[PDB]
RNA sequence: GUAAAGCGCACGCAGGCGGUUUGUUAAGUCAGAUGUGAAAUCCCCGGGCUCAACCUGGGAACUGCAUCUGAUACUGGCAAG
């Protein structure tokens, strides 16, 4: 679906510097221009397409997708992507054992929900100023952490990731439980934990956005189906 | 349907400013009497709790083992840390000839007939692990055929 | 110094299997070639290819099924330090028949089963599983 | 050379009914079959791996009334013989003359049968056999001799047997008082509760 | 709203989902119906600890109430026994959960990736030689031996109805 | 490597091992046969003492050694590369 030219324009073909590479990414690498590794778009594209297809399929059976990206450059974008296809996301720091330790995190989520309710639906007001402030702070904290996953209910049936090396904890968790992983994997990253590897530039913003958008579209399509 | 055997329970200590805090480790192993086996190692201040924990652990992260009838498919070595283990398939009637922790794992796995020696260390936790490894690695005839690009009759 | 070429070859093969190498090249020898052929027949490798005139290089092409390697184990048995010769009744069964034992007999190098069928034993080169 | 003491005690120890009493009166009425013997009966902590095996061994031995050396010998024989070891052992045990007699129904208990055998009541192929351990073969007719045929105990035993299930591997005649050991019994024909495998393991220490 | 045979008596507790408050004379009163599949569903949710934590998901819950029931559930990619976790010790979840329904004959059943397997796993406890389900009009056709057919049918087609539902 | 255990380092006779190709030999190796490998014992199938131990018929075994006839991939010898 996503063309090669577009990818090139975005800056998918660019990778990291040669000294920071992983030799498990040697198949997906093409060459090294100006001492910086170039990802092979001929090998990338089909894989990407396959991944997209898989995602679509998942969506079709009413699968829950989780969008992970805690880089802070593409935190805004990932959330947007998630919301477009009304799916869940973790745009700020992944809580260690979010999925493996769901049952504890389910309590946190509940608490957050309660807080939200108190804030909005109650309309009681009349609260001690320090206490109120504290409550507000707590709410903020919760929202930041678990805003995207509050309506997830259980565990997701697939896990889309913007960087494998950065979100390794998440990936690891997904492997322990057996959730399918769809990781964007730059030359420095490790592809071994990832099920459906996508060789591409995690760092560049435009590229990331592109990666998101197609995925979102596919999810939407699946839903429609 | 699942059978579960607590292999060993051991008291372990942690020294603190006051004195010694004691705790209990429970090594269990569970199986369905067919290929599926899983050991669990649980720890708690009281024994029963620890045992329960171990059981819970065991019940998740199980592992499948290809069993030709009541016995193994071929002689298999398995090692883990000190404990290195040899186990050899044996004729119907012979029973589980194996010692300690190793026996328990076999029993749950639903092997009925084995000749099995534990060389090296016999530290229950390690030896059970070794046994599990051995079981896991052990390939079937069908599997081997698949691997090699042949039929089962070609391999015999 | 290089003392055992067959052994070396075996080692190379093993390393290839470990490291997920597609093909493994080495200096060719007749015995080595024979061994390779046997392996191919038994289905542990994809294909072997000798190439060169003056100093020819045997190139084996290793096999991988469902990610992992095909040659699970591969040991020399006879070795220059200590030779092993078996009579047709004393011939082994590798992995209870699932693996093979390369055995050099008067009628060429063959798998253990083949040797048994023939009705002859010999020098046991290697077990492969 | 025989166990001469309390029979129900043994049963209690085992846990099960060993059939050491005729079965006119139910075992629960005669003794606390659930409670183990002695001062410390009500206490019942889980046994060891060795211990369970030992218990199992005892049970089997108790059932047939075979002392240890003899049992060991039998086990050895079984091992020597082709096929499944435990099964073989079981077959051997069955094959005992006294056991066969009991099965037929000429003895109320196995003990009774043994006694009868001892006292030159039983014949195997028309020849008086006195040994309780005598291994009865396939197609070997085994009968009460004309002297012992008048005994009231024998008829009682027969009656008891008739209430009890008939084994498939024999064929007995109540009027003629002669049974044919047709074949050595299959494992399926025997009781399922006996873990022969445990016994085998115990001796394979 | 109650069972056909199971007659309640005072001193016996009953848990149910209440669904209506109809305004009667001199004020309204609460009304329940403790016969739906929602009741057993929430009972097993309160029973199973893996049900909350998303280790296993309850795919389908089908109940002829009081008489016979079959629910198909799977593990959410954990290599975990869903019947073994939702059963507890010796049925000590579900046989307790059946006590919530008042004597339900409930079957936890397996389920796999493709829908075909689910339908084949929803025919338990009965073997299925071959299954020809119509891709057009939802009409899955299962074929096996008479012995399995009897167990695949049941009394008034309970197993069939359950599976079909 | 740290648990007992790498000579302080080298050279080097005896010894052990020895890249690759062809030919030849047939020592090692393998195959078959012949002779022998006492009987008893062990093991298998039987038979006899009421059973058993015990006795006992026939077999198998005694993994070897010697000789003869083959096989020649591998190791060795010899000859050429």
């Amino acid at each position: 679906t996503v063309s090669m030219r577009d990818m090139l324009k975005a800056g998918v073909h660019f990778g990291h510097q040669t000294r920071y590479w992983n030799p498990k990414m040697k198949p997906f690498i093409f060459g090294a221009r100006n001492k910086v590794h170039i990802i092979n778009l001929e090998k990338t594209v089909p894989m990407f397409n396959e991944a997209l297809a898989e995602l679509n399929k998942i969506a079709s059976r009413k699968g829950k997708i989780l969008f992970v990206g805690t880089k802070r450059a593409a935190s805004e974008a990932v959330k947007d992507a998630a919301l477009s296809c009304d799916q869940f996301f973790v745009n700020h720091r992944w809580l260690g054992g979010m999925l493996t330790n769901w049952k504890t995190v389910r309590q946190s989520i509940k608490r957050l929900k309660d807080l939200e309710t108190q804030s909005q639906d109650g309309t009681f007001d009349k609260l001690t100023k320090k206490e109120a402030l504290m409550r507000t702070r707590e709410l903020e904290k919760l929202e930041n952490s678990l805003g995207g996953i509050k309506d997830m209910g259980g565990l997701p049936d697939a896990l889309f990731v913007i960087d494998a090396d950065h979100e390794h904890i998440a990936i690891k968790e997904a492997n322990n439980l057996g959730i399918p992983v769809f990781a964007i994997v730059d030359t420095n990253s490790d592809p071994d934990g990832v099920d459906f590897v996508i060789p591409g530039n995690d760092d560049a913003i435009r590229a990331v956005t592109l990666y998101l958008g197609a995925v979102a579209a596919t999810v939407r399509e699946g839903r429609s189906q | 349907e699942l059978q579960e055997k607590l292999i060993a329970v051991n008291r372990v200590s942690k020294t603190v400013k006051g004195g010694r805090i004691f705790s209990f480790t429970a090594l269990t192993v569970v199986g369905d009497g067919n290929g599926r086996v899983g050991f669990g190692y649980g720890k708690a201040r009281e024994v029963p709790a620890a045992i329960q924990k171990a059981m819970e652990k065991a019940r998740r992260n199980m592992i499948n083992v290809a069993l030709n009838n009541g016995t193994l498919q071929h002689p298999v070595k398995g090692v883990h840390t000190g404990s290195r283990v040899f186990m050899q398939p044996a004729s119907e009637g012979t029973g589980i000839i194996a010692g300690g922790a190793m026996r328990a794992v076999l029993e749950v796995a639903g092997v009925h007939n084995v000749l099995a020696k534990a060389y090296g260390s016999t530290n229950p936790i390690n030896v059970v692990r070794a046994t599990i490894d051995g079981l896991e690695n052990m390939n079937s005839p069908e599997m081997v055929a698949a691997k090699r690009g042949k039929s089962v009759e070609e391999i015999l | 110094s290089m003392q055992d070429p067959i052994a070396d070859m075996l080692t190379r093969i093993r390393n290839g299997q470990a490291a997920n190498k597609a093909a493994v090249t080495m200096p060719s020898s007749k015995l080595k070639v024979a061994i390779a052929n046997v392996l191919k027949e038994e289905g542990f490798i994809e294909d072997f290819k000798v190439e060169g005139d003056t100093k020819p290089e045997l190139e084996l092409t290793l096999k991988y099924f469902q990610g992992k390697a095909v040659v699970e184990s591969i040991q020399r048995v006879s070795r220059p330090g200590l030779r092993i010769y078996k009579r047709k009744d004393e011939l082994p069964k590798v992995m209870a028949g699932l693996g093979i034992a390369v055995v050099s007999t008067s009628k060429g190098v063959m798998t253990d089963r083949a040797a048994r069928q023939a009705g002859l034993g010999g020098e046991i080169i290697c077990y492969v599983a | 050379a025989r166990y001469l003491g309390p029979k129900l005690k043994l049963s209690r120890r085992e846990g099960t009914d060993l059939f050491l009493k005729s079965g006119v009166r139910a075992i629960d009425t005669k003794c606390k079959i659930e409670q183990a013997p002695g001062q410390h009966g009500a206490r019942k902590p889980r046994l060891s791996d060795y211990g369970v095996q030992l218990r199992e061994k005892q049970k089997v031995r108790r059932i047939y009334g075979v002392l240890e050396r003899q049992f060991r010998n039998y086990y050895k024989e079984a091992a020597r013989l082709k096929g499944n070891t435990g099964e073989n052992l079981l077959a051997l045990l069955e094959g005992r003359l006294d056991n066969v007699v009991y099965r037929m129904g000429f003895g109320a208990t196995r003990a009774e049968a043994r006694q009868l055998v001892s006292h030159k009541a039983i014949m195997v192929n028309g020849r008086v056999v006195n040994i309780a351990s005598y291994q009865v073969s396939p197609n070997d007719v085994v009968s009460i001799r004309e002297k012992a045929k008048k005994q009231s105990r024998v008829k009682a035993a027969l009656e008891l047997a008739e209430q009890r299930e008939k084994p498939t591997w024999l064929e007995v005649d109540a009027g003629k008082m002669e049974g044919t050991f047709k074949r050595k019994p299959e494992r399926s024909d025997l009781s399922a509760d006996i873990n022969e495998h445990l016994i085998v393991e115990l001796y394979s220490k | 709203d109650m069972l056909p045979r199971e007659n309640f008596r005072p001193g016996d507790r009953v848990r149910g989902v209440l669904y209506s408050v109809r305004p009667e004379a001199r004020g309204a009163q609460l009304f329940v119906t403790r016969s739906k599949p929602e009741m057993l569903i929430e009972l097993f949710r309160i029973e199973v600890p893996e049900i909350g934590e998303e280790v296993i998901e309850i795919k389908a819950a089908a109940r002829d109430p009081g008489s016979r029931a079959k629910i198909a559930v799977k593990t959410n990619d954990k290599r975990i026994d869903p019947v073994g976790a939702c059963v507890g010790m010796r049925g000590a979840r579900v046989q307790a959960v059946s006590t919530e329904l008042g004597g339900e004959r409930i079957d936890i059943v397996l389920w796999d990736d493709n829908p075909a397997q689910f339908v084949i796993n929803a025919m338990a406890p009965a073997d299925v030689a071959s299954i020809v389900v119509d891709e057009d009009k939802h009409t899955m056709d299962i074929a096996v031996e008479a012995g399995n057919l009897a167990q695949a049918i049941g009394r008034n087609g309970q197993n069939v109805r359950l599976a079909s539902q």
